[PDB]
């Protein structure tokens, strides 16, 4: 009708607003009977520097671990009795907290979130047993071993260096856990200016505005003193490691080359390109007819166990790139696929992929914004990061602007000539050195 | 195999009495050079057929070596030759007419 | 008026190839996430999961 | 404002075909067909030809190439996947809204013209080996799905895998049949989310016509209840204990999911200490470690059980699993709040909220709509239906769970657990 | 060395049930019997020998026993039943080892309870009893015999034996067969939860719930 | 006084190295001979048996 662009207009139009703190408060309000309330709990993932290591790991253990104004089953009463949503999605600078909830419930939660936003207790009882549930739950929960892969891709492939810096730290520190990691490391990180008052279902923003004076108002009052600096950029590590296993019965293999984050303007063909990447389903069949070159070959030369284009996100930098699995074999003709691919990618581009991943971008793209919580978060780095919303036709127009002109040029600006990370998992051998393998960065294709 | 046909594919009926082929009572798609699109054809050949041509291959290596042919009479029936492949073939035809049309696409 | 779904961590398997596959059918069982020693692993003869495609305006 | 916004239009073709056009001015397009060719339809003749036909999408089609398709497939970018229910299987493309009728071409290709190349169709075997790996493989496709295959029991656990004895057997024969023989217009169920009910009436007229279809809901699917046990080695065991509750669309059923609330399941709000139910709450008075415990829906029209799902290392099941029984029997005692019964309509109602819900979960939830519900007794009409709520019943159904032959299932070694005749 | 039989081991009794696709069908429904040195566990040896096992003469009818020949009146094509002996001290259970195609399963195997009802009707002759008592008594001969089956038979001896109550007394034992235990014992056979096991799929076989 | 064995064609095992293995134990089951096409096998896969050593004086 009102096509994907006038569609685009006619999808409806959010809205955003500034509560006075300068606080921030933003609003869809939809046809949702429930609804994801965004109390947008915007302690992330790498937020947070070197001796603060893991207090945000803790404080995620301690964000319903119970508080004062409403103790840990009762907030389970309101809340659990409530039958409520809560979660804390955990990101560089930022995260979230859901609440699905009746919109004829949003007064509850909203004042919920208030304690949430404030009475989290750090309870010598807790901090002794809930903490000992977090010396304990933590101190053994660590050990994810995707997170030995995928975040082997982040907390490997991902360094830990100070901007590379880890997510949940040391379990030295683990002993070392602190009161003035919460006493006050907590007040000494959490900062309400920078919380996000995230507005998504069926909704009164003017409400939005009036709960807010009514609880969520005095949050950012108290803020600031001192601590806030930038992003000094460096190199992150810039190698690679084989947790060296025979035990590791058979590659998950892995690579990526940058991936999102919060800030670069490229990335957007860069999406496109990593829609050009692809990400190659071990599920997936169809590899005969398969789209991804590098996919096709991988059926056909039955060439590998698994790769998928994995976007690893800092503002402005990252790695977007293949998981992947594979015996004894692959990986050589893998980077010979991938890196060639890239090497494919930096010359080879033809109009018709550039369309397709057009599309894809554009199926996907309802896909994020299609979907409540999708689009709620969404909103909530949106304007995290953005500060604003691309518009669905401000998206839809620079990517309506896509060039493909760009996708040559700006492929050899961005990757050419470049070591960006590549981690599969277990006997790597097939890794070449950086001196071959990274010779392999280098292209004598030409 | 018959006369037009046995002039003309009378090269492979009389004149393969002379070339051999039919008079040798071989089978027609057998005698297709081997190509890739020819290799995987017959990877998708049909079983019974496939021993079919089998035997007949074999034979055929048999009395070579014999450097005899069979009875006249046991030369191959002329005509009255079902194309094996050809339906199968011809269909790979159009397959790598496929992958080589979207291919040209 | 006719009804097939919804009880939450079942199986009644969704897959494709364009697409990889799942089963998250009506039903619970997905409560089990609970333990200190949380471990999780990966690298070892396997597959996992996850993808999905979502963007933008 | 949309012209007063389209009320989906709900609608049975006159030739017996489910004819659903769900008007939706919404940007993007959402395709379901819903097919009785969902488990309820298989039959013992064949095995797995549901998971293969499930992988078998992509097989070479009669007068579409499973490449060309996968060139149109492919070409679009867009989400076409037919979907393996117990009740269904359903051809889904959600897509921008042009490239709809190729993929709707595409879906009319896609469920009418199957080739089953013999070529292809061998090709394909394989690659269900690697699918039932997939099914089995880890603890959500092994602890929950294999142990499902561990779990689920009768011939809805005719599996999305197919049979190991039956492995590499399927005949083209059983598929021209089988479709033949279960395709049919009686699984005919289109639902358009998107487009022109006329427009979706006009491929829909010069294409779709079929019938067909079959007999019965099962043994009483054979009623053993009891133990599916399976000796696991599980390390930490997995042992799953099942309940019963109704059938689908059985009066009680709504109860049903009440008493299921009752229990309850996992929680909207993460990391708790399932404080909410006499199989939770007093499994957290009761039960020191991990555990679980929750009832299915097994819903034929014709009969249901809900069991419960359960996780626990093995020292503790006979103390877990009796003590389950336990606060069963306890459950059963009646004893039971008013805020219970009304709290629990918040959170399970709101179970049909979320349920119900949004873009994706709606054309999996609003498309268990644009699928799955087949019209709205709306929040208004079937929250009234759930407002018609009812506490007794589940008292005199607590009795009624109480009363039966269940399930037992076993994933482990019971030298800890109970075998349930030593219950 | 340590302690205990079983569960008793937990009876089940019921199926060991086996989705074979086994071409012609492998069913074997199991009966019971009695433990090892129990006092009726000759008797059991008896039944067994009432509805028999495996000829010492090949290519017959299997005419001897109501589980054969009236498996042999009874059936027309593949079939067997046999009784076991799972001796614990403790306790036992003599099955029938069934064969037969798919289809006449629920027809063989209800067919084969039913000739366990038809032969629980304490019908019997004495030549019945006698005749018996030469063949399977013979089946304590051959079994104890020779110098293999010395070894693994009198070496059931020189080994599974432990004294000869010999051929004489352990014959004579054998000579303490009383039929009327075997009538008793019919009843007791048909009293109890024993086992089905299953090798197929039972779409023609009978699931025994279903019995 | 202490007893074992004799019930003819269930299975007890009994295998070594020197030799092969085998169970022929108390019970039944040895009686499926009977029918026409009588058939038997060979050539794929496979096992087999039988074997011993027998002489003389």
């Amino acid at each position: 009708t009102a096509t994907y662009a006038q569609a685009l207009q006619s999808v409806p139009e959010t809205q955003v607003s500034q509560l006075d703190n300068g606080l921030r408060v933003a609003s869809e309000q939809s046809s949702q009977p429930t609804c994801t309330v965004g109390v947008w709990i915007d302690a992330g993932s790498r937020y947070e520097t070197e001796k603060n290591n893991g207090a945000g790991y803790f404080v995620e253990h301690l964000a319903f671990k119970g508080t004062k104004n409403r103790p840990g089953n009762a907030l389970e009463k309101e809340v659990e009795s409530m039958g409520a949503h809560l979660n804390a999605y955990s990101t560089r600078e930022h995260t979230a907290y859901y609440i699905k909830a009746l919109s004829k419930d949003l007064p509850k939660a909203v004042e919920l979130l208030a304690d949430i936003v404030q009475n989290c207790s750090l309870e010598d009882s807790q901090i002794e047993k809930e903490r000992d549930v977090i010396l304990q739950e933590l101190q053994e929960n660590d050990t994810s071993m995707r997170d030995v892969v995928f975040n082997y891709l982040h907390a490997t492939a991902f360094q830990g260096t100070p901007l590379a810096q880890s997510v949940e730290g040391p379990s030295e520190n683990v002993r070392k856990l602190s009161r003035a990691d919460l006493t006050e490391y907590l007040s000494r990180h959490y900062k309400a200016p920078r919380m996000v008052l995230a507005a998504a279902g069926g909704l009164e923003h003017r409400q939005l505005l009036d709960l807010a004076q009514k609880h969520f108002s005095g949050l950012s009052g108290t803020y600031d003193e001192d601590a806030v600096p930038t992003l000094t950029p460096c190199r992150f590590t810039g190698s690679e490691i084989r947790h060296r296993e025979d035990g590791l019965p058979l590659a998950h293999v892995a690579i990526a080359v940058e991936g999102p984050g919060w800030a670069n303007p490229d990335n957007v063909a860069l999406q496109v390109a990593n829609a050009i990447i692809g990400h190659y389903d071990c599920t997936y069949g169809g590899g005969m007819h398969l789209s991804s070159p590098l996919a096709s070959v991988a059926v056909t030369n039955k060439l590998c166990q698994s790769f998928q284009t994995f976007n690893i996100c800092y503002a402005d930098t990252g790695l977007l790139g293949a998981h992947f699995v594979c015996d004894h074999m692959s990986i050589d003709d893998m980077m010979f696929v991938l890196q060639g691919q890239w090497m494919r990618l930096c010359t080879s581009a033809t109009e018709s992929e550039v369309v397709r991943g057009k599309n894809l971008l554009r199926n996907a793209l309802v896909s994020h914004l299609d979907g409540t919580t999708p689009v709620c978060e969404d909103i909530g780095r949106s304007l995290l990061t953005y500060g604003r919303r691309i518009p669905l036709a401000e998206w839809e127009s620079r990517i309506a602007e896509v060039d493909a002109r760009v996708v040559r040029e700006v492929c050899s600006k961005y990757f050419y000539d470049q070591c960006p990370a590549v981690a599969g998992f277990g006997p790597i051998e097939q890794l070449p050195d950086y001196n071959r393998i990274r010779s392999g960065m280098f292209w004598l294709r030409f | 195999v018959s006369a037009s046909s046995k002039w003309l594919e009378g090269i492979r009926k009389w004149y393969y009495n002379a070339a051999g082929f039919n008079k040798l009572g071989l089978m027609r798609d057998d005698t297709i050079h081997e190509n890739d699109d020819v290799k995987e054809a017959i990877r998708r050949l049909p079983e019974n057929l496939y021993d079919d041509r089998v035997f007949r291959i074999k034979r055929a290596l048999d009395l070579s070596m014999r450097q005899q042919i069979l009875p006249k009479e046991q030369w191959t029936k002329y005509e009255e030759d079902k194309f094996y492949l050809e339906p199968y073939l011809k269909e790979v035809i159009r397959e790598r007419k496929e992958r080589e049309e979207w291919a040209k696409k | 008026m006719l009804s097939v779904a919804a009880r939450s961590g079942p199986f009644a398997p969704v897959l494709s190839a364009t697409s990889r596959g799942v089963a998250g059918a009506l039903r619970p069982l997905v409560q089990a996430a609970v333990p200190a020693t949380s471990e999780s692993p990966v690298l070892d003869l396997k597959r996992s999961v996850l993808c999905r495609e979502s963007l933008r305006g | 404002v949309p012209q007063h916004p389209q009320d989906l239009e709900f609608t049975r073709l006159p030739n017996g075909l489910v004819i659903a056009s769900l008007e939706n001015y919404a940007p993007a397009s959402r395709i379901g067909l819903f097919i009785k060719a969902g488990s309820r339809y298989e039959n013992f003749n064949n095995l797995g030809t549901s998971h293969l036909l499930r992988l078998a999408s992509s097989l070479t089609t009669k007068g579409a190439s499973s490449f060309k398709i996968t060139r149109g497939i492919e070409a679009v970018g867009g989400k076409l996947s037919v979907t393996s229910t117990r009740e269904n299987m359903a051809y889904t493309v959600e897509c921008l809204r042009d490239d709809v009728d190729i993929l709707m071409e595409f879906l009319l290709n896609v469920t009418t013209a199957p080739e089953f190349r013999r070529w292809e169709v061998a090709a394909l075997q394989s690659q269900l080996r690697i699918d039932k790996a997939v099914a089995f493989q880890n603890p959500q496709a092994h602890v929950i799905e294999n142990l499902h295959a561990a779990a689920y029991r009768n011939a809805l656990a005719n599996s999305l895998y197919c049979p190991d004895y039956r492995i590499g057997k399927v005949t083209p024969d059983e598929l021209h049949d089988y479709v033949q023989n279960h395709f049919t217009s009686a699984r005919m169920a289109l639902i358009g989310l998107g487009v022109s009910h006329p427009v979706l009436k006009q491929v829909a007229e010069q294409f779709l016509n079929i019938r067909g279809g079959l007999g019965l809901s099962g043994a009483k699917a054979k009623y053993r209840g009891g133990e599916i046990r399976e000796q696991n080695g599980d390390s930490l065991v997995h042992a799953a204990l099942v309940a019963e509750s109704a059938a689908i669309g059985s009066a009680e059923a709504n109860a049903f999911s009440v008493l299921q609330h009752v229990l309850g399941a996992g929680p909207h709000v993460k990391r708790g200490s399932n404080a909410t139910s006499s199989l939770y709450q007093a499994v957290a008075k009761g039960v020191h470690q991990p555990f679980d415990v929750s009832a299915f829906n097994a819903s034929y029209s014709d009969s249901g059980l809900f069991g419960f799902y359960t996780i626990s290392q093995a020292a503790s099941a006979g103390d877990v699993i009796k003590a389950a029984y336990n606060q069963v029997k306890t459950i059963a005692q009646g004893n039971l709040s008013n805020p219970d019964v009304q709290a629990a309509k918040n959170k399970l109602k709101a179970g049909y909220l979320m349920s119900v819900e949004s873009s994706e979960g709606f054309l999996d939830e609003v498309g268990c709509q644009a699928l799955a519900a087949g019209s709205y007794t709306p929040p208004s009409t079937v929250l009234q239906q759930i407002d018609a709520v009812a506490d007794a019943d589940v008292i005199n159904a607590a009795k009624k769970f109480v009363s039966g032959r269940k399930s037992m299932a076993a994933s482990g070694n019971l030298g800890h657990t109970p075998f349930i005749d030593e219950l």
